[PDB]
């Protein structure tokens, strides 16, 4: 009922997951591709349907070559062994993987809501409380991956799904990393970095609650904390730490924020003894029914737009690529796992 | 303001993560 309850067998489920992960659950031929609904790197995540089914999933392809020549073979296995073995309301579901000759292939759940990054760009800011509801979720999300020794490293509402219901599903797991004590890699999105991995200085799961931070000032101020045109500029201003906040922002809202963009480790709301406690049961939260979020039955402040299924009116468009499967078999031992 | 400084800096598209 509560998420503590949920965590015991939770985390049995996700080592037996980890241990040994599901591989080769599908075929590319057994869904039809519709529309691109995002892009990075390696790739794109489209709509597709399984014909078999019926079912809607957004489908991650990932050019196998591409990987290996940027050097990020380890953070894409990350991505699709950790995804298949986590199961939370606020994360993405992984319904199937499998790979080709030339690409890696990720089917999740189809979030038709669209990206949080839309709605929060075009409405300016969130209230108080339109921002506090997401936040809760992304706070009971951080309790599970962290107890199963998840960092996340790249918190934005680029990558925070909205669902029929207008509550998150968490995507994008490709800087995720389990890993218990330190890490040292210079990853994440530069808006969001801590202090401590802009500084080389090996880093924890601290670095989520900072995140955190930086999503809820720029939910609630349109803006995020540190702007600048240039990545360098961004990471002075994150290293000197001094935040500046709208007049706007509650006295509340604003000693939570002090408390998670903490330079200070020994200080950092989420790093104490007290753990994920010192921000359940901060101020800010105090209407916060912490079970009533984890069971999804708070009415969302927002809910989206949605004309049936496959209707993508939440979403950008992209332009559109022809799917290329090789006929020789491409980086297959640096992919073995997959 | 700030929110116009926002909106006329180069950073209010999709954010790229950076990656070693
Ligand atoms: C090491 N690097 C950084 C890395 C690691 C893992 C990766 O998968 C990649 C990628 O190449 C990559 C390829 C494609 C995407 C991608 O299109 N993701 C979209 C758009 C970017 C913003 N986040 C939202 C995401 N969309 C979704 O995941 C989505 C889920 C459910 N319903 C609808 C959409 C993201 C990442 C790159």
């Amino acid at each position: 009922e509560s998420v503590k309850e949920f965590l015991a067998k939770a985390k049995e489920d996700f080592l037996k997951k980890w241990e040994n992960p599901a591989q080769n659950t599908a075929h590319l031929d057994q869904f039809e591709r519709i529309k691109t609904l995002g892009t990075g790197s390696f790739g794109r995540v489209m709509l597709v349907k399984h014909m078999e089914t019926g079912n809607h999933y957004a489908m991650k392809i990932l050019d196998k070559q591409k990987v290996v020549k940027l050097k990020e073979i380890e953070h894409t296995l990350n991505e699709k062994r950790i995804l298949q073995a986590v199961n939370f309301p606020f994360l993405v579901k992984l319904e199937f993987s499998f790979k080709d000759n030339s690409n890696l292939y990720m089917v999740m759940e189809y979030a038709p809501g669209g990206e949080m990054f839309s709605h929060l760009r075009r409405i300016g800011r969130f209230s108080e409380p339109h921002a506090r509801f997401y936040a809760a979720q992304i706070v009971l999300t951080f309790e599970y991956l962290h107890s199963l020794d998840l960092i996340y490293r790249d918190l934005k509402p680029e990558n925070l799904m909205i669902d029929q219901q207008g509550y998150i599903k968490v995507t994008d797991f490709g800087l995720a990393k389990r890993v218990k004590g330190r890490t040292w890699t210079l990853c994440g999105t530069p808006e969001y970095l801590a202090p401590e991995i802009i500084l080389s200085k090996g880093y924890n799961k601290a670095v989520d609650w900072w995140a955190l931070g930086v999503l809820i000032y720029e939910m609630a101020a349109g803006y995020p904390p540190f702007f600048a045109d240039q990545p360098i500029q961004i990471y002075e201003k994150i290293v000197s730490g001094k935040v500046r906040f709208p007049s706007h922002f509650s006295s509340d809202l604003k000693d939570l924020l002090r408390n998670l963009l903490q330079v200070d480790l020994t200080k950092r709301f989420g790093n104490l003894k007290n753990g994920v406690n010192d921000i359940k049961n901060h101020k800010w939260f105090a209407t916060t029914d912490w079970i009533a979020i984890y069971q999804r039955k708070v009415e969302a402040p927002f809910i989206p737009k949605f004309k049936g299924p496959g209707d993508t009116s939440n979403f950008d468009d992209y332009e559109e690529e022809e799917i290329r499967v090789s006929i020789n078999e491409k980086c297959g031992k640096e992919f073995s796992e997959f | 303001t700030t929110y116009a400084d926002f909106i006329a800096s180069g950073r209010t598209g999709r954010r790229n993560a950076i990656h070693d």
